[PDB]
């Protein structure tokens, strides 16, 4: 479509040259959907989230879908992949889960890939 | 764990 990422941070509007937050130079990631950008840092990202990221057209928390069923229903029950950033529903996981874990919890593209 | 919904509250600086 007509996306081009953008060249500024959503968090601190510095571009890839400077991350205002940090002062360091940080490269932005961008939403395959929308084109809205971030910093990793300021996205809250670990550096292995960040890799991650950037191997996958990664969406930001507004457009993220589920990648199992494809919808952005039910943000309650969307489950961020803690390794990747994916979504999925609680409910399209086989077998389904009631509640969000507490502590990380990773998608199985992740496990079947890092373990 | 996060969700959409707890990811948004906790990333309040997203524009
Ligand atoms: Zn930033
Ligand atoms: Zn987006
Ligand atoms: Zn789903
Ligand atoms: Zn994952």
């Amino acid at each position: 479509g007509t996306v081009i990422p953008n060249n500024y941070c959503d968090f601190c509007l510095g571009g890839s040259n400077m991350n205002k937050k940090s002062g360091r130079p940080e490269e932005l990631v961008s939403c395959a959907d929308c084109g809205r950008s971030g910093h990793p840092t300021c996205l809250q990202f670990t550096l292995n989230m960040t890799e991650a990221v950037k191997t996958y057209k990664w969406q930001c928390i507004e457009c993220k879908s589920c990648i199992l069923c494809g919808t952005s229903e039910n943000d309650d029950q969307l489950l961020f992949c803690d390794d990747c950033d994916r979504g999925y529903h609680m409910y399209c996981l086989n077998p389904p889960v009631a509640e969000p874990p507490e502590g990380s919890w990773s998608c199985h593209l992740c496990w079947e890939l890092l373990k | 764990a996060r969700t959409k919904q707890t990811a948004r509250k906790s990333t309040g600086g997203k524009a």
